[PDB]
């Protein structure tokens, strides 16, 4: 899904995987040491899986 | 030889059969198959597939 649209969904940062994840429908795939201080200044974002 | 031809080898002989064996090979196996929702589909992608 990742590679057939690799201009679409991938980006070139972890803060605008945050804005996509915040204004768009989106899933930014990240490291749990930094989803763990984006759930802390930002209370509307959730970490999904383990 | 002549300068003109090249080498104009009379090489042609028998003395004995054939050194090994000749080539039979890969073949490569032309496969008669359309394209069909999931057996066979195409892919999408961004560069060019070929
Ligand atoms: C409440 O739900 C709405 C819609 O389901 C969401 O807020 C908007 O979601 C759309 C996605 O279709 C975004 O384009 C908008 O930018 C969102 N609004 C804002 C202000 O960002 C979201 O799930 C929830 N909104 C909240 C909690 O404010
Ligand atoms: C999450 O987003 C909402 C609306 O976009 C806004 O209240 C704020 O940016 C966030 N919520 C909290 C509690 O910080
Ligand atoms: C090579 O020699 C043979 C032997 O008669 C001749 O027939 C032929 O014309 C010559 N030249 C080439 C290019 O084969």
């Amino acid at each position: 899904f990742m590679s057939s649209r690799r201009q679409s969904v991938l980006v070139k940062s972890n803060e605008e995987g945050i804005q996509r994840v915040l204004t768009s429908d989106y899933a930014f795939l990240m490291e749990s040491t930094t989803i763990e201080f984006v759930t802390q200044r930002n209370c509307n974002l959730t970490q999904i899986g383990g | 030889w002549d300068p003109a031809s090249g080498l104009n080898m009379t090489e042609s002989q028998k003395g004995k059969p054939a050194n090994i064996t000749d080539s039979l090979s890969n073949r490569s196996l032309i496969v008669t198959t359309i394209l069909e929702e999931p057996y066979v589909l195409f892919k999408k992608s961004d560069k060019p597939l070929y």
